[PDB]
This record gives structure tokens, sequence and C-alpha cells, in this order.
């Protein structure tokens, strides 16, 4: 699983003088198929807001 | 268990020949154009005819 938390620890690894970081992440799935959706369909497995 | 298998398994055995038969095989390769709408490709490796 994927820890935007654990990312984080590195980046702030990288300088010493960073004083702080944050992020907004978007998970992205791109789809070779648009006009049918794999007739099984998409998952992310991890749910997501409405919209 | 691999296709070698079965082959040798009858010239030890059969000293005779055989030959089995799956879709892949060795023959591979493709000479045509197809027009579809966002298939699911999870026919991919599954024949059509």
């Amino acid at each position: 699983s994927f820890a935007k938390s654990k990312m984080l620890t590195y980046v702030d690894d990288a300088d010493h003088s960073v004083i702080g970081s944050s992020a907004t992440i978007q998970m992205v799935r791109e789809v070779q198929n648009f006009y049918k959706t794999p007739e099984a369909g998409i998952k992310y497995n991890n749910q997501i807001k409405d919209r | 268990g691999i296709e070698a298998s079965y082959k040798f398994l009858f010239k030890v055995l059969y000293n005779e020949e055989v030959e089995i038969e799956i879709e892949s095989g060795a023959g591979t390769e493709y000479d045509i154009i197809v027009q579809s709408d966002s298939l699911t490709e999870d026919l991919v490796g599954q024949t059509i005819y």
C-alpha cells in the first residue's frame, strides 16, 4: 500500500533545510479503453469522494 | 509438463511421433487490421473466430 506520510519521510530527508512540506494526492488510473468500460470495470481498491 | 515433455515422452516411451495442439504453439505472427471500439483486452490470449 502507498503512504503519503511514509513518502513524506524522505522528502523531508532531502535537504535538512526544508522546514515543512505537504501535498494533495490524486490517484491516477489511465484507461486504455474509453467507449466501453472493461466490462468488469476498473476499481481503485480504495474508495473515493463523491464526484 | 513442458511441451517437449509430451513429444519426448513417447520417444522414450513409444519411440513414435506424437504432436499435441496448443493454440499459441510455436507459430506466432499476425496480419489483419481490426476496427472495434474499446474492447476489454481481457480477450488478449483468447481466440476469436
